[PDB]
């Protein structure tokens, strides 16, 4: 995240590290759902342009954490993941349309202060909520800057973009399934999801019923925190279908 | 599920995280 | 520049 702060404890108990297990890394964030359900970005687990393929046994999930390289005995749990499941058209070819994962865990994660699971949009929230100057929030562990590595969870709200505005920012064919977000050259303040923060959360809390929702999913950008650039998230609620799907049909 | 998005150090006590209110203020 | 992990999460 690049100019954001330390989160608070607890700020973001959804938040999820995906890690590798040899070597042992960060690869990505994510976000908990359920007791048995984890969402991240499908470039997380697949993107051959990168030779990147993992397979279940290759991952582990970290649930419940603050420091970004420290164990944290008696706070954050481990689990073992079950099953990958990517949508069936994600576009890793061209532009990450689609870029939406879930992970089943082997066994269920107990709840605590610090975990605890994020909800995920109905139609009406993402219609109330998904609008152009809005803000979300997004967390993560990754990059401080484009050219560096956080000691704790990184925090930062930005702005919805105008769907024009983040089409005329870039070459990249942009879709429906995808919203960007970020300040503007001209706004003064700035802020963005950089390499490492994959995979996480966008979430807004919904003044209906001050509930956090997850809308978006940390997906890609040019760079990070660019001048006249913006970050992409994938847009949750346009792929709910493909959710439900998977976990009433694996859960 | 029923609990969702309710964080228990801050919505569950009520209290408030330092930047939420910056979110709210933009829903216009 | 990862503290270890315990075993029983590798195993
Ligand atoms: N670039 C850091 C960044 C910045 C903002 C956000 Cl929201 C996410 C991210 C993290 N995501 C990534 O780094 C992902 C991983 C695969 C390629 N990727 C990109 O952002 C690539 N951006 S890019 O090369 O300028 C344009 C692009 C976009 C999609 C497919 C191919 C090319
Ligand atoms: C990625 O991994 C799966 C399983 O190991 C494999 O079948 C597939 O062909 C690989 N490449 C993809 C999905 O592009
Ligand atoms: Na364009
Ligand atoms: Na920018």
């Amino acid at each position: 995240i690049v100019e954001g702060s330390d989160a608070e404890i607890g700020m973001s108990p959804w938040q999820v590290m995906l890690f590798r297990k040899s070597p042992q890394e960060l690869l990505c964030g994510a976000s908990l759902i359920s007791d048995r359900w984890v969402l991240t970005a499908a470039h997380c687990l697949l993107y051959p342009p990168w030779d990147k393929n993992f397979t279940e046994n290759d991952l582990l999930v970290r649930i419940g954490k603050h420091s970004r390289t420290r164990y944290e005995r008696n706070i954050e749990k481990i689990s073992m993941l079950e099953k990958i499941y990517i949508h069936p058209r994600y576009n890793w070819r061209e532009n990450l349309d689609r870029d939406i994962a879930l992970m089943k865990l082997k066994k269920p994660v107990a709840f605590s202060d610090y975990i605890h699971p994020v909800c995920l949009p109905d139609r009406e929230t993402a219609a109330s909520l998904l609008q152009a100057g809005y803000k979300g929030r997004v967390t993560g562990w990754g990059n401080l800057k484009e050219t560096g590595q956080p000691s704790v969870l990184q925090v930062v709200n930005l702005p919805i973009v105008e769907r024009p505005v983040c089409k005329d920012s870039t070459r990249i064919r942009i879709t429906d399934n995808m919203f960007c977000a970020g300040y503007k050259p001209d706004e003064g303040k700035r802020g963005d999801a950089c390499e490492g923060d994959s995979g996480g959360p966008f979430v807004m809390k919904s003044p209906f019923n001050n509930r956090w929702y997850q809308m978006g999913i940390v997906s890609w950008g040019e760079g990070c925190d660019r001048d006249g650039k913006y970050g992409f998230y994938t847009h949750v609620f346009r792929l709910k279908k493909w959710i439900q799907k998977v976990i009433d049909q694996f859960g | 599920e029923a609990d969702c998005g309710l964080r228990p150090l801050f919505e569950k006590k009520s209290l408030e995280d330092k930047t939420e209110r910056e979110l709210l203020e933009s829903y216009i | 520049d990862f503290e270890e992990i315990p075993e029983e999460y590798l195993q």
